[PDB]
């Protein structure tokens, strides 16, 4: 089987739990890096 | 009597695919990480960690938006990659963008900072 | 570039001379002869020296350029498990002599993190980095350098 | 083309000026620093 | 004992954080870091399986390497290194996380 002949991860149950944290913490860093330099010390 | 008769037939055994867990459980697990994403977006609103107070004005302003235009851009661009965009697409629209980025970006932290 | 990162700029303009006409090395980069070792023995220098920007500035962006050009190595070539062994070795000596410093942990720490999920990326690689043994080296000293960076904070208040 | 002789010199040649090129490199850095 | 150094370590802690928002947003950030790692441990202990190990992997990776990083970021700001000021290390900061959010996308397939 090709690298591209497996099922998607989208598409097995187990990975749907890590899907979503790689996806939470994407969005996490990008309200941190405009928190970061819209901030005061 | 070998070599003359009718031989047995043979089958292949094959075996087994591995075992996926159950839908809800998978579904309640995804609904802890969202409640934990919005604690933590409500946590750091709530204490003043993130009170934007220095936000940029005059022409600093298009350079930070040209800093959060590339920033967010190639996680775009990433997110692109993740659903079927070739590798050598991925990186002539990286280069598209990193180029103009890069400058637009190097400017605005030496012009605010 | 390694050698005037440990001397200076003449030491590496006679280490360079030695290198570019020694046999030990001509033995196997020939014309004609087109092994692995043909680029591999540059990728591992320049990993080497970019480690050595890394460890003695703190830079996050020469651990960064490390861990990248050990992935090229690691994509190249078998003898990279070399570096994966080395590199951890020497931060494990500098904590035993008593130079611990936040230089170490940016450097050292960013390299393992990088590199580590870079270097998996190899299908001929795989998995191994976290199940073989001489890539269990590396991944203990990323523990280590966690118990000494906590305690040295804690070596602040007493 | 070129011979086995000539690039044996050429090789030569190429060395030993190097060799003396960095020798004086040296001779200037060590003295006048 | 060490109450005495503990309450003094937190009233140290809370003067610092509080006279940096930084420092704070930094800190929020890293344990939830941790948080998150929790939980995916949880979830590969409790169904019993691994079926995709290099998902899991990933998704583990990308919160140790974020938090790695995070951390080195919070030493270079409390104390700066010497020929790196804040602008270089947050710039290369940011650097690194793109390239880890990259390699964690690819392995996860
Ligand atoms: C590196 O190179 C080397 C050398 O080139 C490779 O080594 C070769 O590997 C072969 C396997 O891939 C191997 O062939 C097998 O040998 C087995 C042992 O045979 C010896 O012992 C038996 C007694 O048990 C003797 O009778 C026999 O003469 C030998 O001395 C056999 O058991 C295997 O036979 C099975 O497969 C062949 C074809 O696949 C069938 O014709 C045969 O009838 C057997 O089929 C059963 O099993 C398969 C699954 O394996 C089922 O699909 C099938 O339906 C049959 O299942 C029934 O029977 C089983 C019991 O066997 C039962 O449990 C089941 O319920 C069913 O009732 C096969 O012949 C070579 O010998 C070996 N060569 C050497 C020199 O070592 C090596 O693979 C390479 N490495 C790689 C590629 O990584
Ligand atoms: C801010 C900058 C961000 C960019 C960072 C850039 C690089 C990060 C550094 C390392 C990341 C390593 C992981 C990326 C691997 C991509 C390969 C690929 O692409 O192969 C992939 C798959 O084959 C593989 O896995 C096999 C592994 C490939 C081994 C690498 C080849 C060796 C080359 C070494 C470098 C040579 C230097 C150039 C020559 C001088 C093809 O993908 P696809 O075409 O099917 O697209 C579909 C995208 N799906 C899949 C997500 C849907
Ligand atoms: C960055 C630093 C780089 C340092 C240098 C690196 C590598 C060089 C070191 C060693 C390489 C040795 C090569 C041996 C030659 C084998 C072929 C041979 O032997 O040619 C010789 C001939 O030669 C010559 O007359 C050449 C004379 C002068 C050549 C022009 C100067 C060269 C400039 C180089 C760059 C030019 C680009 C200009 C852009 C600004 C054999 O000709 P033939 O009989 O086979 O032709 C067929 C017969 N007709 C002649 C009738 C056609
Ligand atoms: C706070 C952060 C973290 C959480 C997150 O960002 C914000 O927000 C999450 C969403 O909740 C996403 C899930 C929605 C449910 C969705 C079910 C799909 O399954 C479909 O399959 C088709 C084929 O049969 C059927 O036709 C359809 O009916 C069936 O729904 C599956 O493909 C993807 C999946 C699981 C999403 C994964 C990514 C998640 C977790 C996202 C994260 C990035
Ligand atoms: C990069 C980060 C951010 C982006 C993201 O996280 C990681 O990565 C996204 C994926 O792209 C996911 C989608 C895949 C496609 C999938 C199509 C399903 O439907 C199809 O089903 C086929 C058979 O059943 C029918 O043949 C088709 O016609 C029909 O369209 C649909 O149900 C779910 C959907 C859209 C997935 C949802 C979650 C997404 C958007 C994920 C995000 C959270
Ligand atoms: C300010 C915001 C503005 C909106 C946005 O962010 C920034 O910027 C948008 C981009 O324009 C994205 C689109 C690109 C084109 C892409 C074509 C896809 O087709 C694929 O379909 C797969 C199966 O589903 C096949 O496997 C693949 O081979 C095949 O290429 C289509 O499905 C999704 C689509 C339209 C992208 C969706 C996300 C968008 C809208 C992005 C938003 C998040
Ligand atoms: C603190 C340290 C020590 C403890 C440890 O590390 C952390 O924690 C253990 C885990 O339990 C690991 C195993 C889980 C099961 C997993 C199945 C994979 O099988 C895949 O094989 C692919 C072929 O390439 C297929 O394509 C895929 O479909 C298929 O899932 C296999 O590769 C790796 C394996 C066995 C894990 C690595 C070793 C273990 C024991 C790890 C130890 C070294
Ligand atoms: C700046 C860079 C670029 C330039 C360069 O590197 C440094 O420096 C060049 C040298 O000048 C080399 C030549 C030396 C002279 C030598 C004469 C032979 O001439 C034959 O032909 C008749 C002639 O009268 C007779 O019969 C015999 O002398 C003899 O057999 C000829 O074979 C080879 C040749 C020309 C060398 C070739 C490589 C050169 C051009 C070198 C380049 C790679
Ligand atoms: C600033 C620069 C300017 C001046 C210069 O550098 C410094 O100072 C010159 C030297 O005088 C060099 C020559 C020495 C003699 C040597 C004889 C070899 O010939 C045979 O010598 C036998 C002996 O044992 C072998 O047995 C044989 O194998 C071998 O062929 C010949 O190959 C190379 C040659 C001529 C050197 C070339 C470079 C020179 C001219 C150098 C110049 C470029
Ligand atoms: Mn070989």
């Amino acid at each position: 089987l090709a690298n591209d002949e497996y099922p998607r991860s989208w598409e097995i149950s187990n990975s749907w739990v890590y899907i979503s944290a790689i996806c939470g913490v994407i969005v996490a860093w990008i309200f941190f890096v405009v928190s970061f330099v819209t901030t005061s010390s | 009597v070998d070599k003359f008769g009718i031989k047995p037939e043979i089958h292949h055994i094959f075996h087994a695919e591995p075992k996926r867990v159950a839908k809800p459980i998978a579904v309640i697990f995804v609904l802890i990480i969202f409640i934990t994403i919005l604690s933590l977006i409500v946590t750091w609103l709530n204490s003043c960690a993130a009170a934007f107070n220095n936000i940029p004005t005059g022409v600093t302003a298009v350079y930070f938006l040209g800093f959060i235009a590339t920033i967010v851009g190639f996680e775009v661009i990433f997110a692109r990659y993740y659903l079927g965009t070739s590798i050598f697409e991925t990186l002539f629209s990286s280069l598209y963008l990193g180029a103009p980025g890069l400058l637009t970006s190097t400017k605005f932290l030496r012009s605010f900072g | 570039e390694f050698t005037k990162e440990i001397k200076d700029a003449s030491a590496g303009l006679l280490a360079a001379g030695f290198i570019a006409i020694v046999p030990g090395y001509i033995s196997r980069s020939v014309a004609g002869s087109y092994d692995n070792e043909a680029i591999a023995i540059t990728l591992l220098m320049v990993t080497f020296m970019f480690w050595i920007k890394a460890q003695k500035t703190g830079s996050i962006m020469h651990a960064t350029c490390a861990a990248l050009f050990y992935f090229y190595m690691v994509s190249a070539w078998g003898g990279y498990v070399f570096i994966t062994n080395l590199i951890p070795l020497h931060v494990f000596l500098l904590i035993l002599m008593g130079r611990y410093s936040s230089k170490l942990y940016s450097a050292y720490t960013t390299w393992y993190a990088i590199g580590t999920v870079a270097s998996m990326q190899i299908p001929f690689v795989g998995f191994l980095p976290i199940r073989s043994n001489d890539h269990m080296a590396a991944l203990g000293v990323f523990g280590l350098i966690q118990i000494v960076a906590f305690g040295d904070f804690v070596k602040g208040q007493i | 083309m070129i011979s086995d002789e000539q690039l044996n010199s050429l090789a030569i040649t190429f060395g030993i000026v190097m060799m003396t090129l960095i020798v004086i490199y040296h001779a200037v850095d060590s003295t006048m620093s | 004992d060490f109450q005495e150094t503990f309450k003094t370590s937190k009233r140290a802690y809370f003067a610092q954080i509080e006279k940096y928002p930084k420092l704070k947003l930094i800190d929020t950030f890293c344990f939830f870091l941790v948080l998150l790692g929790v939980i995916q441990c949880t979830f590969i202990i409790l169904i019993r399986d691994n079926f995709p190990f290099n998902a899991f992997l990933a998704g583990f990776i990308i919160c140790v390497g974020q938090f790695v990083l995070l951390m080195s970021l919070r030493l270079q700001l409390c104390n700066s290194f010497p020929g790196i000021s804040k602008n270089r290390a947050f710039a290369e900061f940011i650097v690194a996380s793109l390239i880890l959010h990259f390699v964690c996308l690819h392995f996860i397939n």
